């Protein structure tokens, strides 16, 4: 998302509690739109939460943090949803997947998404791709998705420094192969310089 | 000034061409200067042509001891390495593509000429020394730059020879180090027969002070390519060709000490080392690839 | 673990301690302790060393190398049967139901191995526990047992840098 | 001149122009018209050779044809592009940026 951001900002900053209401069910069913980090931190959209319409705050917070099998979980209380923005849930949900793991077996796609055939799947994996939301291929043989490129949902205030948490082991990681080539170069030049050294005395005792 | 060298003086050219000093000695051209876009090019044009050999025209000038290459192109010629004066079949196309580079600002004339020897190393064959003795006798002042692109790629250094052949009946003085280089077997022999009749001059490049920028620039980016290389597997085809001498080269060793050219055990055992050395580097990029974004984990 | 100590330790009692012949519950742990690795030619050659003395004041080591016997025989139900019939507390009971273990865990990593469909009660004597306590085990771990026919069907289960560097600087020089 | 590098390119085709400067301007809108009239959709390269700033200065373009109150004109779309993986070129490359045992 890059346009729809601006587009849906400039009309949230001049909206009302019903009209925002209405406007998170128009965010959610609109392609393209899968991050909803900077609309979720707006005060207008704060008054929302424990007010007339917190349904609508909690399922834009599993729109936003949460899977479609938390949303199956808690259907009683979050509004109804049209088939578009059940699929759009799956996506984020099969993201999440990504995020986790590399190649996904079917079963637990099919668990997780609450599908019942495998084409259902197939199908709803495509509109990913289609959507450019995920990269990757499927491997019908073994049952397994394999993704190639999963895009970022989850904002995270609170766990935000997990990220970090994963940045620095990558840090120390460059840091131990820099060094380690340093020293193997070093030694390199350590034993050839010696060798010389050693092939000169031979070479001086040819004279005896 | 980085850029001096770019400036092209064409009287100064003419006055050099003219006094001829390479005919007051056969050792007078000593040194190679080579642009980095004529290295690119010929580098570049040299693994298009894979495991066949092509041939191109420098085009460059002269300073002092110091031949000058400024850029180069391609010759639409067949039988490179196996017709003498191959080059030959294009004069045509050298005379238009000069005339039409003249349109647009190529000053530089005629400096040598350029051709690959995938996977055989760079040297003068038979063939090649026939070829520039030619060229040295008509066309001088004049040079031939010889580039292996596969062995290139192999050993993750630009394999490039610049070479000037001795006239007809003239022996070269006492001192020749002559570096090193495996032959494959089926070109030793042509290899042995001429190796003293040319040398080789010291070879060195350059580039812009624009070029300098830009590299630094474009190097914020092409790292990335760096630590995405796959060198094992672009050119495997090499190693093993390499392995499949390498056997009959052992071969022949065997035979040498059966009951009884001067240590051929020894030839093929710094043969095998030069070939598993390349390979043990590629595999240490692999290993370098899989410990930077492979053991990193949650 | 610590029985390769106690092993390590006894062979150098068998040697820095006599005058020629060492001590009887030495040579006990010793044998017993050559049958826990399954080295039987170890075992073999310790028990012909012994002198007949000792072979007849203590019976306990004739009952050490019975199981022995059984061992180098393969007759595992006799293995299992061999080892229950001793006590030497202290000594060598505490290694002889160590050997229980290894020789139960020796024969299913056999059985998982060697076999792709085996009788039970075949099973149940190769491992030495009755024939309920051995399917009920294997059917918790995740063999394929079947009844009527009384099969069961088993299922089969720098540190890089410097070696090529080292390789590259033994070929360049 | 095609006539010629097709002798020594064969596999090779024209795909577009190139020029120095700043941000495109008329005159290279002129030029990518009369390039337009010998290839389809010719792409347009563009080299800043007095670049102020620490990236790159090179930028691609794409030509659309678009209707701006009633007149039909011609505008660049910027595109992004990679660096080739070729490995003998990186080599090459690698070996003049640097400019100066076997491990
Ligand atoms: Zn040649």
């Amino acid at each position: 998302t890059g346009q729809n951001q601006e587009q849906f900002l400039l009309l949230a900053k001049s909206a009302k509690g019903a009209a925002l209401a209405t406007l998170i069910h128009q965010v959610l069913e609109a392609p393209g739109v899968y991050v909803f980090g900077e609309l979720l931190d707006m005060p207008n959209v704060r008054e929302l939460a424990e007010s007339d319409f917190a349904s609508t705050f909690r399922l834009l917070t599993v729109f936003a943090y949460g899977t479609y099998a938390d949303y199956l979980a808690e259907a009683r209380n979050l509004p109804p949803l049209t088939e578009a923005q059940k699929n759009k849930l799956r996506h984020l949900s099969v993201v999440t997947l990504a995020a986790k793991v590399k190649c996904i077996p079917y079963a637990v796609l099919l668990e997780a998404l609450a599908l019942r055939n495998v084409r259902q799947l197939e199908d709803l994996v495509i509109e990913a791709v289609y959507a450019d939301v995920l990269r990757g291929s499927l491997d019908q043989r073994n049952q397994r998705l394999e993704v190639d490129y999963s895009i970022g949902r989850d904002i995270q205030r609170q766990d935000l420094s997990a990220i970090a948490r994963t940045l620095q082991e990558w840090c120390v990681g460059c840091e131990v192969v820099l060094s380690g080539i340093e020293e193997q170069v070093s030694r390199a030049n350590q034993h050839k310089e010696q060798q010389l050294g050693l092939k000169q005395q031979i070479e001086s005792e040819v004279a005896n | 000034s980085i850029d001096e060298i770019y400036k092209y003086d064409k009287k100064q050219q003419q006055e050099i061409l003219a006094a001829k000093p390479w005919t007051k000695d056969h050792h007078y051209f000593k040194y190679c200067k080579i642009s980095a876009l004529a290295l690119l090019k010929m580098v570049m044009h040299a693994r298009s042509g894979g495991n066949l050999e092509v041939m191109g025209l420098m085009l460059g000038k002269v300073d002092g001891e110091t031949m000058i290459i400024m850029d180069s192109f391609a010759l639409p010629v067949e039988g490179t390495e196996t017709r003498v004066n191959a080059q030959a079949a294009a004069y045509e196309y050298m005379a238009a593509y000069i005339e039409n580079a003249k349109q647009v600002g190529r000053l530089e004339n005629a400096i040598g000429w350029y051709h690959s020897h995938p996977g055989y190393g760079c040297w003068l064959s038979g063939i090649d020394v026939s070829t520039q003795m030619l060229n040295q006798q008509f066309q001088e002042p004049f040079v031939a730059v010889v580039i292996d692109p596969t062995r290139t790629i192999s050993a993750g250094k630009v394999n490039l020879g610049a070479f000037r052949t001795y006239p007809k009946g003239y022996k070269p003085p006492d001192e020749g180090p002559s570096e090193y280089q495996t032959i494959p077997l089926n070109k030793i022999e042509d290899f042995g027969v001429h190796c003293k009749q040319y040398y080789a001059l010291e070879v060195s490049y350059f580039k812009s002070s624009l070029d300098r920028k830009l590299l630094e620039l474009l190097w914020n980016k092409y790292w990335v390519n760096t630590l995405s290389s796959s060198s094992l597997l672009t050119n495997a085809d090499y190693t093993t060709g390499q392995v499949f001498d390498l056997s009959e080269k052992l071969e022949q060793s065997e035979a040498q000490l059966g009951r009884g050219s001067e240590d051929k055990l020894a030839k093929a055992t710094r043969d095998s080392c030069k070939t598993t050395i390349e390979a043990i580097h590629g595999l240490m990029s692999q290993v370098i690839k899989d410990k930077l974004f492979n053991q990193i984990n949650i | 673990f610590s029985f390769k100590k106690l092993l390590d330790q006894c062979e150098n009692q068998e040697l820095e301690a006599p005058g020629g012949i060492a001590t009887p519950p030495v040579y006990g742990q010793l044998l017993a302790l050559y049958l826990l690795h399954n080295d039987m030619n170890n075992a073999r050659y310790l028990w012909k060393r012994i002198p007949p003395a000792i072979k007849s004041a203590n019976s306990e080591l004739g009952g050490i190398w019975s199981v022995g016997q059984r061992i180098w025989q393969r007759d595992f139900p006799g293995i299992y049967t061999t080892i229950n019939a001793h006590q030497w507390s202290e000594t060598v009971q505490p290694i002889m139901e160590a050997l229980r273990d290894a020789t139960r865990r020796r024969a299913f990593a056999l059985v998982s191995q060697a076999y792709t469909s085996i009788i039970a009660d075949d099973f149940a004597a190769f491992v030495g526990l009755p024939v309920e306590e051995a399917v009920k085990g294997i059917l918790e771990q995740g063999w394929q047992a079947d009844s009527t026919t009384r099969m069961v069907l088993p299922r089969k289960p720098e540190q890089q840098l410097a070696r090529l560097t080292d390789y590259v600087a033994f070929l360049e020089n | 001149k095609e006539e010629q590098f097709k002798q020594v390119f064969k596999e090779l085709e024209f795909l577009g122009w190139y020029t120095t400067g700043g941000p495109p301007d008329p005159s290279d809108i002129h030029v990518h018209k009369q390039v337009c009239e010998i290839i389809e959709s010719p792409l347009f390269l563009k080299l800043n050779p007095m670049t102020k700033h620490t990236d790159l200065p090179v930028s691609v373009f794409e030509s659309v044809i678009d209707i701006i109150n009633g007149e039909a004109t011609m505008l660049f779309a910027e595109l992004t592009y990679t660096l080739a993986t070729e490995e003998a070129e990186r080599i090459g490359v690698d070996h003049v940026a640097r400019m100066t045992s076997t491990v």
